[PDB]
């Protein structure tokens, strides 16, 4: 019973699986992107920010 | 019959892969090479705060970028100022075996747990001028893995046993569960809105949850050991893992695949803690031969190491704002980078 | 002789330089902060101090031939040198102790090891120190020692029977029989855990250690010793190859501190992680 | 997605021989240690034999010592068991199972009645 | 400045009053010493913890001896897999390993092969591992029954002999003496085969009713941690 159980589960999330929308990694590859040179000027990290407001010394 | 569901399982899942492999008709390396390289990354210890014993397993960074809680397995946990280093509070554990800690969003709960399969939560208030534990979330089957905080009220949490749940504080009983793993569950991550979090097993797959319908979404494979860590990525639409096969790998939720996967020949050991940065193009990993790296998730390369640590780096944490970056290791030391 | 000038200067620098480096070393590490390290650290400043006080006028004395200062401050100075030996012995002594106490009983250790009773202790062997040195000049029980050769304008050491003896004996017999007691039961105890080890079926390296450790001490200390004994009886010696058994010990009080350091694995790693850096 | 899958075996009667034959993709198969396991009818999981990274180390059970043989060729990511001179106690089912982690002689769960590092397995039964 | 100094002062004082707590914690934390529980499913564990005695994932018991403080882990409703939480028992004291010595299966393989897996461990290779031979009352009387198991299944017993060095009680027959140093060889071997010395295996026979059980574990602590200490000055 478990067994057979178990199988059907994987069975109905493997459909559930492959009945859902897909988008192109073309275009996430340039959303992600367009986050990140969007988001640059605020990374204290990616870029020092200089002692007049830095927190830490 | 077994044999046809085992050979119609083996169909749907040939299926998937014809599937996600239509969709790759260009890679993320390939596109990423007209951007600029960010170059060396210089960073050194800003703060190092003293205090604990036992080696530490887990930390979490506040919402304000101050308050930080420090879980240790001597049974002490201790909140620190990051600017001035002075200890805010020193919880006595009923348990000395911890593996998580959480700090709430509004910074007025803190929970923990470990091997004793019970999540506790400490409040803050301190009415009476002392801090007790609010109420103990059992019911757990397996070691408690890891823990997050949706809101003060509704808090996530993972054990070793391949069941996840959603705990309500005030009633303190289950209120939905997911069953989806097969290994131990290491670590789980919650997305910016909280509609989605997802975990890592020990079984090389990586799930994704809707909190609100209480089911898997999609499922992410790829990696060849266990899966150590997780985070999602800062625009909420992807996330990287560490395993023990030495390898991080990103996946997209849109593309249901990989995009790009960090690797060095030179390093064998294993991920223990990764994060990203607030616009998520520096990610930081930990690694167990004593020392972390940051790499460069649009080109692959690595931009700098963190070398301040003298024993295996447990625990890694980066600001909200990113103003800096904290990290533990089992020598009972923070080092603070920036 | 300007050699031999050079040569000192060259061996305080030395001193100075290792006892600066083991004390900052030592404090700035908290790793390295532990009770059994408090005898440690309190011997190396000890040696700091003496290399900063004892041995400039020593030097200066023995290169210019005259004592260029007050008799009172070579009186202190000969009181201060006692003291210096005398309190050096003794924290070689605890530590030799506390070693005995760590390995013997480890579990006991804590309790019956606590940082008040190491506080306690370092107290007062400092203090039973300061008394030896300085009582006889308080109360001027030298007056009483009539065996003193007439100073013939360069002052020394007194040599009276009964107070040399007791001096030495006190200072340096005793805790030299503690000591070789406690490395020999650490000795036997190596020995019979490395036979039941060997006991296992699928030696030189630690008899080489304590032989370096004791023998570098004993040759270095007991000729200064039988020299003063063999002066206590008035008998004729060159007082060069007496100076020259002084700076013997002197430069056992520079080498002590450096030797500590490469026989204890945690004191090597803190060096490797700190000095090849810089 | 990694896969083990198992592959020969049936019934034969004692005193033959078989050739157990176990794929492996997905994975880098030279940087894992492999075990053989079986499970008999009625009984928990059993370890078998188990083979090196290089091959250089191969270890048998006492049961089964001087009788079986096991070989690994990372240019084809295979792995063999050979049996021969069968016997009734030797039914079972075989599963293929690798080494938890990489670069390590050290193998915790291989047996521990939910290990997801191994493959399906092939039933073994031997009769007059 | 003033009301920034009226938080600086309320900071430093808790600063100060959680640094005297943790200095006393410090204390009782170090003064205590940290064992780990470990055995095969039916092994004789039970008892031995209810000798030293007299739905929670892990249980922990209290024991005193010689005014020695011992903090001993039992792990209790954790899943069958062990790679994971197993790495927490890294700074313990020792590792408290019993094995029986006879659905039942090829018990004392699995024995040995998880002997194996937490001895290799590289976060385990600085632990040391007290190993207790249980149910050996119940080995002699399935030796001297004629009826036999390790000789069926451990081929290489028959041509093993009696180490020179046994030291075995008087009233038992060579063969139950023979088997038992047999296992202890079996065990050995593997302990000893990386030669690290960074560790050690510290082999004990005892019954399930056994009083001295609390003073060999007692010894065997004392040794490790006087054994640490000598590596420590550099002697070892
Ligand atoms: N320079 C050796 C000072 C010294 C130390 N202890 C002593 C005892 C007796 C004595 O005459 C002299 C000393």
């Amino acid at each position: 019973t478990a067994s057979i159980a178990q199988a059907r589960k994987l069975v109905e999330q493997l459909k559930m699986e492959a009945n859902i929308d897909r988008i192109k990694v073309s275009k996430a590859a340039a959303d992600l992107m367009a986050y990140c040179e969007a988001h640059a000027k605020e990374d204290p990290l990616l870029t020092p920010v200089p002692a007049s407001e830095n927190p830490f010394r | 019959e077994l044999d046809q569901l085992r050979q119609e399982a083996e169909q749907l899942k040939n299926q998937i892969r014809d599937a996600r492999k239509a969709c790759a008709d260009a890679t993320l390396s390939q596109i990423t090479n007209n951007i600029d390289p960010v170059g060396r990354i210089q960073m050194r210890t800003r703060r190092t705060l003293r205090g604990h014993l036992a080696k530490i397993y887990a930390m979490h960074w506040g919402t304000d970028s101050r308050l930080l809680v420090s879980a240790s397995q001597d049974g002490k946990l201790i909140i620190w100022d990051s600017y001035t280093t002075n200890k805010v509070h020193a919880i006595p554990l009923r348990s000395s075996w911890v593996m998580t800690c959480a700090y709430a969003p509004s910074g007025n709960y803190v929970a923990c747990g470990g091997l004793d399969n019970i999540c506790s939560i400490y409040n803050l208030k301190t009415r009476e001028g002392n801090v007790r534990v609010s109420r103990e979330l059992a019911g757990h089957t397996g070691y408690l893995s890891c823990c997050r905080f949706l809101d003060d009220n509704q808090i996530v949490t993972s054990s070793g046993d391949t069941t996840c749940a959603l705990w309500d504080i005030e009633t303190g009983q289950q209120t939905t569960t997911f069953t989806g793993h097969t290994g131990d569950v290491m670590s789980l991550s919650l997305a910016p809105d909280t509609r989605l979090f997802v975990s890592g097993a020990c079984d090389a797959s990586a799930k994704l949850w809707d909190v609100r319908e209480g089911m898997c979404r999609q499922t992410f494979t790829g990696h060849e050991s266990d899966i150590n860590a997780i985070c999602f990525f800062p625009n909420g639409n992807a996330f990287a893992t560490g395993s023990d096969d030495a390898t991080c790998r990103l996946f997209d939720l849109r593309a249901d695949q990989e995009l790009m996967t960090y690797s060095h020949d030179n390093i064998i050991c294993g991920i223990t803690s990764v994060s990203f940065s607030k616009s998520g193009r520096l990610l930081l990993a930990g690694y167990d031969d004593f020392n972390c790296n940051v790499w460069d998730a649009l080109k692959a390369d690595r931009a700098g190491v963190l070398a301040g640590h003298d024993n295996r780096v447990s625990c890694l944490g980066v600001t909200d704002d990113g103003m800096a970056v904290a990290t533990g290791s089992w020598d009972s030391f923070l080092k603070i980078w920036n | 002789s300007g050699w031999v000038a050079a040569a000192l200067c060259v061996v305080i620098a030395l001193t100075a330089a290792a006892n600066s480096l083991l004390i900052a070393l030592i404090c700035t590490q908290p790793a390295l902060r532990n009770t059994s390290n408090f005898f440690l650290v309190s011997l190396f400043t000890s040696d700091l101090m003496v290399g900063l006080v004892v041995m400039p006028p020593a030097m200066l004395n023995a290169l210019y031939g005259r004592w260029v200062l007050a008799r009172g401050l070579c009186l202190l100075w000969t009181a201060f040198d006692v003291m210096c030996c005398s309190a050096s012995i003794l924290n070689l002594c605890l530590i030799s102790l506390d070693r005995y106490l760590l390995i013997l009983s480890p579990l006991r250790y804590k309790l019956r090891m606590t940082p008040l009773r190491a506080l306690a202790l370092v107290l007062g062997a400092w203090s039973l120190a300061a008394l030896a040195s300085f009582l006889p000049l308080l109360l001027g029980w030298h007056e009483l020692g009539h065996a003193r050769p007439p100073v013939p304008g360069q002052c020394r050491l007194l040599a009276s029977l009964p107070f040399v003896l007791v001096a030495s004996g006190l200072t340096f017999f005793l805790p030299s029989g503690a000591i070789c007691f406690t490395y020999c039961r650490i000795l036997l105890a190596a020995r019979k855990q490395a036979v039941q080890v060997a006991s296992l079926t699928t030696a030189l390296k630690a008899s080489l250690t304590l032989g370096i450790l004791l023998g570098m001490f004993f040759v270095t200390w007991l000729p200064f010793f039988v020299a003063n004994i063999v002066q206590a009886v008035c008998d004729c010696i060159s007082p060069g190859l007496f100076d020259v058994l002084t700076w013997l010990g002197y430069c056992n009080s520079t080498m002590n501190p450096i030797i500590y350091p490469l026989f204890m694995r945690d004191f090597k790693r803190a060096l490797g992680r700190f000095l090849p850096c810089p | 997605q990694v896969q083990l899958q198992e592959s020969g075996g049936g019934l034969v009667q004692p005193g033959g021989s078989l050739r157990l034959s176990c794929a492996a993709s997905g994975f880098t198969f030279s940087n894992y240690k492999m075990n053989w396991v079986r499970q008999a009818p009625g009984k928990g999981l059993e370890w078998v034999s188990d083979i090196s990274q290089s091959g250089a180390s191969i270890s048998y059970t006492g049961s089964v010592k001087g009788r079986f043989t096991i070989s690994r060729d990372n240019a084809k990511n295979t792995l063999y068991l050979q049996m021969n001179s069968l016997k009734p106690e030797d039914t079972a089912v075989y599963y293929c199972a690798r080494c938890p982690a990489p670069f390590t002689r050290d193998c915790f769960d291989v047996t521990s009645t939910t290990y997801a590092y191994r493959g399906q397995g092939t039933q073994v039964t031997v009769s007059s | 400045t003033e009301d920034q100094r009226n938080e600086e002062k309320a900071q430093r004082e808790a600063n100060k009053k959680i640094e005297k707590q943790l200095q006393k914690d410090k204390q009782v934390y170090r003064a205590t010493h940290r064992l780990l529980l470990l055995g095969a499913g039916e092994s004789g564990k039970n008892t031995i913890v209810k000798q030293m005695r007299i739905t929670s994932g892990i249980f922990e018991t209290k024991f005193q001896v010689d005014k020695v403080n011992f903090h001993m882990f039992d792990v209790g409703a954790q899943r069958d897999e062990r790679r994971k939480w197993i790495q927490c028992f890294n700074d313990v004291t020792a590792i408290i390993f019993v094995v029986a010595s006879s659905n039942q299966t090829n018990r004392l393989q699995a024995a040995l092969k998880l002997f194996d897996s937490i001895w290799n461990n590289k976060w385990l290779r600085d632990t040391s591992v007290i190993l207790f031979l249980n149910k050996q009352d119940l080995l002699a009387e399935k030796v001297l029954a004629g009826k036999s198991k390790i000789e069926d299944y451990f081929p290489e017993f028959a041509r093993y002999t009696t180490p020179e060095d046994a030291t075995p009680e008087p009233g038992e027959d060579p063969r139950v003496t023979r088997a038992k140093y047999f296992i202890r060889d079996e065990f050995l071997r593997i302990s000893t085969a990386s030669g690290d010395g960074r560790h050690y295996c510290y082999p004990h026979f005892t019954c399930a009713v056994d009083t001295e059980n609390i003073r060999r574990v007692f010894n065997d602590c004392r040794d490790i941690i006087q054994r640490m200490h000598l590596r420590q000055y550099e002697l070892l």
